[PDB]
């Protein structure tokens, strides 16, 4: 998300067994780092490998 | 900055946006050159 151009990176990683579409549990997100760009995101794309 | 930023009859190193479709929100940096239109006449990057 942003905040007048502060992007807020929150990262979580959790180990699980699932097979297809979504476990149900609960999980908490912990703030990984901060870029404070500032600059207008309209877009995004999804890198792999 | 008078003693500096002031050449000659004018410096064009410092210019600004006169006239924008809108307000624009605080903290942002518009950069579009695009020509205002406050009619409904298509301006086609000229003046008129
Ligand atoms: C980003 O651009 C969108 C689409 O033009 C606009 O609706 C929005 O207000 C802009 N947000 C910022 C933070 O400049």
């Amino acid at each position: 998300k942003n905040i007048d151009g502060y992007f807020k990176i929150y990262s979580k990683h959790t180990p699980i067994n699932l097979v297809r579409d979504l476990p149900q549990g609960f999980s908490a997100l912990e703030p990984l780092v901060d870029l404070p760009i500032g600059i207008n995101i309209t877009r995004f794309q999804t890198l792999l490998a | 900055s008078n003693n500096l930023d002031s050449k000659v009859g004018g410096n064009y190193n410092y210019l600004y946006r006169l006239f924008r479709k809108s307000n624009l929100k605080p903290f942002e940096r518009d950069i579009s050159t695009e020509i205002y239109q406050a009619g409904s006449t298509p301006c086609n990057g000229v003046e008129g």
